[PDB]
DNA sequence: CTTGACAAAAGTGTTAAATTGTGCTATACTGGGAGCTGTCACGGATGC
């Protein structure tokens, strides 16, 4: 929603972001018509 | 978090945006991008490590 | 003022009909709003009950009243600024206030122009932009598809 | 290997249509901007 902070007019509208690529059946993705995959990462957990 | 920081730069795609300009005709319709978002978030899925 | 289901414009975007009467909350203790719609977008809208008269949001002409727009395109013309930026700000500007009469005549001279001299790839678009918010109007108030608007805008001309 | 005839390939001259280069727009715009990490060893210039 886009809302004037003078006229206090609520301007409401729903917008297209893009294509993000979603998940398939055994944990996936395809991109680029190929099948990848995103390894797990890991670091030191935020903190003191 | 990659959505994050890439809606992050579409944010900039926003708040500059919105002044260049007339508030008469405004709409996050001609507010909004895509590119910024959609390619950050088609850059993790691929050049990333 | 604005009934439930009145069907007027909500300029710049374009024709639709409005939805009544809301409560939403914005700042402090929620003011009265008119939740707006519109024909092909699907986004809703939401109008101060304070002021909606001079806000922007405005009522349709009436059915009696298309005579004299489509004569302020056939014949209709109006002045425009010498340097191409202070035009296209004009032109701009017609395209945001929605009165239907302004953008009519601008729309008319603009035209006028496009027939004689030229047209330069900015005022034409702009050009067409009056010319299709003209037909959603004209569509609106004479309950007939886009067709047949834009079909009285080309009997207008030709 | 030779002469004339002639079709096409090729040469040249002149223009129309395209491509490209330039100048300017006047309300007022007047000091950026983005962050990143978990070595290690030695050699040299430099600040104590």
């Amino acid at each position: 929603q886009l809302i004037h902070k003078d006229t206090g007019l609520i301007k409401e509208d729903e917008v297209f972001l893009g294509h993000l690529p979603l998940m398939t059946e055994d944990g996936s993705f395809i991109i680029n018509g190929a099948d990848r995959v995103i390894v797990s990462q890991i670091h030191r957990s935020p903190g003191v | 978090d990659q959505f994050r920081v890439g809606l992050a730069r579409l944010a900039r795609g926003v708040r500059e945006r919105m002044v260049m300009g007339s508030p008469d005709t405004l709409t996050p319709a001609k507010l909004v991008n895509s590119r910024p978002l959609e390619a950050a978030l088609r850059e993790f899925f691929s050049r990333s490590q | 003022e604005f009934r439930p289901g009145d069907k007027v414009v909500l300029p710049p975007y374009g024709v639709g009909v409005v939805a009544g009467i809301a409560q939403r909350s914005v700042s402090g203790v929620s003011r009265a709003y008119y939740q707006v719609d519109f024909p092909g977008s699907r986004s809703k809208a939401y109008v101060p009950v304070e002021a909606p008269h001079s806000v922007g949001l405005r009522k349709a002409l009436a059915p009696e009243e298309v005579p004299v727009i489509l004569d302020l395109l056939k014949n209709g013309r109006m002045p425009l600024p010498k340097q191409w930026a202070a035009r296209h700000r004009k032109t701009s500007e017609i395209l945001a206030d929605g009165n239907p009469y302004r953008i009519a005549q601008m729309a008319g001279q603009l035209r006028a122009w496009e027939v004689e001299r030229g047209l330069p790839d900015l005022d034409r678009q702009a050009l067409r932009r009056a010319i299709h918010l003209l037909a959603e109007e004209v569509a609106q108030s004479l309950e007939i598809t886009v067709q047949e608007a834009k079909r009285l805008f080309e009997e207008a001309w030709g």
